[PDB]
């Protein structure tokens, strides 16, 4: 089951909301995330997301006043779209509600249909409206979250049934998809002779992708709202991440194409099940290609097998990669000691965990020393618990601003999978 | 000045922020932050100074308010046991309450809470009422020493210097740095001249500092502004409620260090002290000269654009002016009057108004002057690094370096590095 | 220029010639290395093998006893021949010299026409001779000289001229690509619609890679002699590392595909002239993939600058890696201040360096001390030597035996080179 | 015996492989290898033993024959310049210099150029003549103990007890292990119930050894072989010559570990030392059979095949076999007579001809008997893992671990990692 407690957080594992939603809309192309609260809770965001991708990242404010008192911010909301829209002349953009604005109910759809009257500007500018208050949720459940809203903003409605035509496969990415699990998502669809449709599109927006000297507004991006029109009609859309069901439920209802959903694509029979229904979605068998690789990965089981088998890790990370790192450890022998998570979210019945814990890095620290972690798997905000145990860390999550490579990991499919058993045999090995 | 336009320019972070960057560098002290986790989550992993010891400061508090905690009044519950939980945790010798945007707004009484912790726990809680929507981080910069008012206020009297005793100096010479934050360890390069000098630091504040050593900056003989004017407002205070005299200098390049340490001379007044800072300037200047001179041929003529950015950025320039290097700064209409009236003295009675534009000013005001590095903060970095142009950081937060006159050695180094590397061309 | 001395080796950065000539057999497809020595020789070079690749490896001995003074071992020769051929029926066998059995002259040519009489064993199970002795060259010239002979003996001749038909390219690998570097030189033609002919093809041979419980002679192998045969008719043929000049010279001499050879697929440049060397021989141009690639390369040399210009590095590796990885750091300002080579190799003028030394690892430790590496790019005999050094270790190179991960690594490509930028830029980053 | 057909159960290595297993874990010495690369270079990275300071026997080191120094002569030359060259870098205790084939081919005098080194250079400097060719590893370990002939001789009286001074034991009983190699550091695990028992170990031949722990053998009261037969030259040779007793046992397993420590009692002959050894037995059988109960379940009634590839095999039998698991060994045909007769006692008085065959053999005799791990050492560990077979490495070499009492505490830890991971279902 999942536990909790209360009262001061000590290290905090849980980043808001408001910007997990900030990173999705951040994977559509050409598009600005728009935070309606005051400028330090944008100027946070953007530093956080900087020195992890070390990549520019736009992102703008409401600044709303000491008068946030006063004038709910109406005018503030209004005068930033308009101000965006001429300045920079977004492909979308994205209205987000922080802590402070939802204190009061915040009049979204109000203040953009304030900012659906005056309107010089031409409007057929969309505008992707998420509701994500600091104080719920999380980082993974905001980023769903303004997947919902991207889906239900864009396209989904008018036709159905008879829109499912091509051999156009939708992605919905769940927030703990880097670049590089975005690409082996896509390379390996298209390796079917089908092609991709990824929503949204991280790879797209966020590494070193432009030749302009300057890029305003992401340009660099994933998800052209022109191609996402298109997610209408396609043969079916595959679901990568739990955090993402009622984005496929929301999907789903619009259109009418069928979902065949889940797991991180972590470990034998997490990437079996995610070529096989690729097999079955295109009739054509898996390529050569793969078959090698989950040979490759096999071995890759064999030779570290010693060292894995009865390992005590401890993880720290959002409901999806704790189940996905679960997953592809429980098929080594390895026990997971110490699941601490930043928020309850579905994946109930824990997944095979006797339980979970939500409460952060200090909480980690606790219950890994209590059950003996070797080995400590989590973001760089978790070196201080590890260094402070006596064990290596194997960073994975969303803040990693020590790592030079990190962002841009794939940890997904055979080699993913594969090369993650080659890293914590070479930790636990090393320090023993 | 400072307003805000809705998009335009619109990054530079709350009062919060600001208060945080002032009183972190606390070590040894409990940080709590009052408000949801868009407050301290991000800004924890933090950034700059160096500890030569307890490391605390590190450690990201904060009251993890729920949506229920603000379907009002838990708000104030939570803070009180947060307070409980970090007293009996870690046993701090003082804890540090910082309000935010959602707890102001719902009316959130901090002082009386923390005064309440005080007394039931027994340790020094000290608020500071800063939340993002009051405006600038200089703001919170003020905001920060105010509320050193109820604590430096002598809550404790000056230690009595160490056994240790240097002889014929008058060690009896205390002084206090007000804006120093050592960060990348930088301080740890003027520290030893001030104690060759017989100059004791009652506090570098917020810089390697810790809870008591705050209290004693009453009894400080000299106060110092270290480049921040944000806080004039303590330098100021301290002078008029403990007559204790002041003065504004850098420890960025040869020129203020030397003049820094000069008019510690002349304000705490002592011809011992003053003949022995010459020797000293003496043999720095002798020593850093000789060092750089090999240099000298490598950085010597090349333009840098400077750009300020809350950065405090005239202090580098006093740096590579010395060296040779042409300099070029701007402001952008929301800078302080300081930046625009130095702008203005460095180069032309006309531009500090170079719009809330970015890159877009920002690059192409590059290109104009045909300047070889843009130096201006890690906000303008990837700016300069996308646009093909190499950078420097403007913080003394990282882990160089450049400070007192051997900071210069590294200086140097790190121009080179960047403006001579062979990645330039490839790209 | 190439500086050497004298006169106790210690801690030997060298391996035998006759090792890495036996890992170019190792990578035709079922074939089986014979050692014409005696049996300590082939059971070092197997440990050696296995503890690098972590898998098995096949390797036989000529068994040459104390009577290797007297019969020169003619009868260790044929008998260990027919042995192999009845016991196994490799489609390819490695006759391969040593130390003790060179010290003769040993009847090379003539063992095998020893064993070109007698024969109720079918014959037309191919046998490559290569003369190899423990006292002369070293690993990676050993490996090169497998090449040639293995060039020469299977098919050059009779066809010339009017072979050169298809649109096969033939790639000649040198022994410092590691099966991912094979499968980038692999993909990465393809990729342009090319067919590569890889000579040979450690990919094939050496990762987990088999369904039977038992693999004998490698099976899992790489160049089948069936389709080595088809190397003479071709459009081009591309060679990767300048230690195989002397294998290009043999390869283009017997047929008149014409050579575009050179660099260790390393840096900008070297993967630029890789890939335009590929969309000439071809026409068609270079992928949208890779077009991304170098972006993605040229961010990450933006984003490592910092770190990584001005440097001081010792690298201690075979001739052909040590071009390769000087060429890589110099296009970042890092300079390469302590270079230790195990024999003289061609790769004259030195490349760009002042100078480079032959003498193993004890030099590179006062090497590296002398100009003040930071870092120190090696093998797994390197640790030592590093931690000896207060300084990191990245290792590459032939002995890998404390890394799981190692045998396999991709270096090579705009990937590969972006990943090692990252490496060195964490390694300098924490230890600094 | 021992004999060798080409390509068939043709792999063991040389003699010379042979010595340096067992010379090379005496680790100040210098240890240089007289050859072409062939046979250093890749024995070097080696196996096993950890030392507890010195680690000069980790270094490679040696003589780098090119092709001209064998157009006959130079051989000697280099060599000679060679332990001039560990001598002045390296200032070792002794040098120890090994034959090889290329060397013993074209007549090199080893022995002569040793000993001009010696006197020349004042470091004693012992040949080991065990050039490949001569035969098996097990050659070239009875090589390695005919040569520390040469150095055994009391070339050096031992050591006077340290003024720690264990009252009421005769802390003066001194004995040998010879075979012993602490390797994974498990003789960590025996050594402190022999200094509880006041057995002073003169020297563990080749395990954690010194050289000048050598030279003091022949005082030992009893010499005790450690699984090692191929040394029984030893043994032998330092009873006849000194008078020394000698037994065999081993440290593998609870019934091995209380014999050994009990024939050492009634060998080296007192009631007191002898009344200790029960009550040491009785304290730590007591302890492990506790500490193993609750594995018992998990482990027992697996199937076990053994093949002994050189590695001393019939010792870890001892131990799974009280344990309650099923055993099945078998040789090789080129096997010692030890394996053959004891294969034949555990079981069938047939089958120890399962000829030179690898895995094929191997693999399906596995299949035969259903057995659940396979044990023999890494050269059939691959033909194991690919085979899909459960495995488990006889090598104290390792970093387990398995000797004394809590040596099994992780030797069924090291078989319940393997045979109940989920890993072998999912191939
Ligand atoms: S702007 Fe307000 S809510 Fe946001 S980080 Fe600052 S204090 Fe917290
Ligand atoms: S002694 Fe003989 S078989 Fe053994 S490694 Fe040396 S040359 Fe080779």
């Amino acid at each position: 089951i999942i536990n909790r407690n209360k009262a001061l957080a000590v290290s905090p594992l849980k980043a808001s909301q408001t910007m997990g939603a900030a990173l999705a809309i951040l994977g559509l192309a050409r598009s600005m995330p728009l935070f309606h609260g005051s400028q330090g809770c944008t100027a946070f965001a953007k530093v956080f997301f900087v020195r992890h991708f070390r990549e520019p990242v736009p992102l703008q404010t409401t600044a709303m006043d000491q008068v946030s008192s006063v004038m709910g911010a109406d005018e503030n909301v209004v005068e930033a779209l308009k101000t965006i829209c001429e300045r920079q002349n977004p492909s979308v953009i994205g209205l987000l509600t922080t802590g402070l604005s939802e204190t009061q109910g915040c009049d979204l759809h109000t203040a953009l249909h304030e900012f659906r009257t005056q309107y010089e500007e031409y409007k057929d500018v969309p505008i992707v409206p998420v509701n994500t208050p600091d104080f719920s949720g999380c980082f993974e459940s905001g980023f769903a979250a303004a997947v919902k809203a991207i889906v239900e903003t864009l396209v989904p409605e008018r036709r159905d049934q008879v829109g499912k035509r091509p051999r156009q496969v939708n992605v919905l990415c769940s927030a703990n998809l880097t670049p590089g699990d975005l690409e082996y998502i896509a390379e390996s669809i298209e390796s079917f002779g089908l092609r991709p449709l990824l929503i949204p599109d991280l790879s797209g927006s966020l590494d070193g992708h432009l030749d302009e000297n300057r890029f305003n507004a992401l340009t660099t991006g994933g998800l052209s709202v022109a191609e996402l029109a298109t997610a209408g009609q396609s043969v079916a859309t595959l679901v990568v991440g739990q955090s993402l069901a009622g984005a496929a439920d929301a999907l789903a209802e619009r259109t009418g194409v069928p979902d065949r959903r889940f797991g991180m694509l972590y470990g034998l029979d997490a990437v079996d099940a995610w070529l096989m229904a690729l097999a079955e979605i295109s009739g054509n068998p898996v390529p050569d290609r793969y078959k090698r690789q989950r040979a490759q990965l096999q071995d890759a089981m064999l030779d570290t097998h010693f060292m894995l088998s009865s390992a005590r890790t401890a993880i720290a990370a959002d409901p999806d990669l704790l189940l996905g790192f679960d997953a592809l450890l429980r098929s080594m022998g390895a026990h997971t000691v110490a699941a601490v998570v930043p928020a309850r979210a579905a994946a109930l019945v824990d997944s095979p965990l006797p339980s979970v814990r939500v409460g952060d890095l200090e909480d980690l620290e606790h219950a890994a020393r209590a059950g003996q972690a070797q080995l400590v798997i989590g973001n760089s905000h978790a070196l201080a618990s590890a260094r402070r145990l006596g064990v290596p860390l194997l960073r994975a999550g969303f803040p990693q601003y020590d790592l030079l490579g990190g962002f841009q990991r794939c940890w997904s499919g055979y080699r993913g999978s594969s090369q993650v058993l080659f890293d914590l045999a070479n930790l636990l090995v090393e320090h023993h | 000045g400072c307003a805000k336009p809705k998009p335009g320019a619109t990054d530079g972070g709350c009062s919060f922020d600001g208060a945080q960057i002032a009183l972190l560098p606390v070590a040894d002290v409990a940080h709590i932050v009052h408000g949801p986790i868009a407050c301290a989550g991000s800004s924890w992993d933090n950034r700059g100074t160096r500890s030569s010891g307890p490391d605390l400061y590190r450690i990201g508090m904060t009251t993890d308010l729920t949506e229920n905690d603000v379907i009002m009044g838990r708000a104030e519950k939570r803070l009180f046991h947060a307070i409980r939980q970090a007293v009996e945790s870690y046993s701090p010798p003082a804890v540090f309450v910082y309000n935010t945007c959602v707890p102001a707004l719902i009316g959130d009484d901090v002082d009386a809470v923390c005064k309440a912790a005080a007394e039931r726990f027994g340790t020094p809680v000290i608020p500071v009422d800063s939340a993002g929507f009051y405006g600038t981080k200089n703001l919170g910069n003020r905001i920060a020493g105010e509320a050193m008012l109820k604590y430096v206020i002598g809550t404790r009297e000056p230690d009595p210097l160490p056994v240790g005793s240097e002889r014929p100096g008058i060690r009896v010479h205390d002084v206090n740095l007000i804006g120093e934050y050592n960060i990348a360890g930088e301080f740890w390069h003027v520290l030893p001249l001030l104690d060759e000098l017989g100059l004791r630091v009652l506090c570098t504040l917020a810089g390697d500092a810790r809870y008591r050593e705050v209290q004693t900056m009453h009894r400080a003989e000299v106060n110092m502004m270290v480049c921040s004017k944000a806080m004039l407002n303590v330098a100021r205070k301290l002078q008029e409620t403990y007559g204790t005299p002041w003065f504004e200098g850098s420890f960025y390049g040869i020129t203020d260090t030397s003049q820094a340490l000069r008019d510690f001379a002349r304000l705490l007044d002592d011809p011992d002290l003053t003949a022995r800072t010459e020797a000293l300037i003496a043999r720095e200047e002798a020593k850093v000269r000789a060092a750089l001179e090999p240099w000298r041929a490598r950085l010597e003529g090349k333009r840098v654009l400077l750009y300020t950015g809350g950065v405090k950025s005239w202090s580098v320039v006093s740096a590579l002016q010395d060296l040779g290097m042409k300099v070029v700064a701007t402001g952008t209409k929301k800078s302080t009057e300081e930046d625009k009236a130095r702008i203005r003295e460095l180069m032309g009675d006309d531009v500090k108004m170079l719009d809330e534009g970015n890159a877009r000013v920002l690059l192409k005001t590059v290109d104009e002057y045909q300047a070889d590095i843009l130096i201006a903060g890690g906000r303008n970095m990837y700016t300069a690094l996308k646009g093909r142009v190499p950078f420097l950081d403007i913080n003394q937060e990282r882990e160089f370096g450049y400070a007192g006159y051997d900071g210069m050695l590294e200086l140097v180094r790190q121009l080179c590095i960047t403006l001579e590397c062979p990645v330039w061309e490839a790209v």
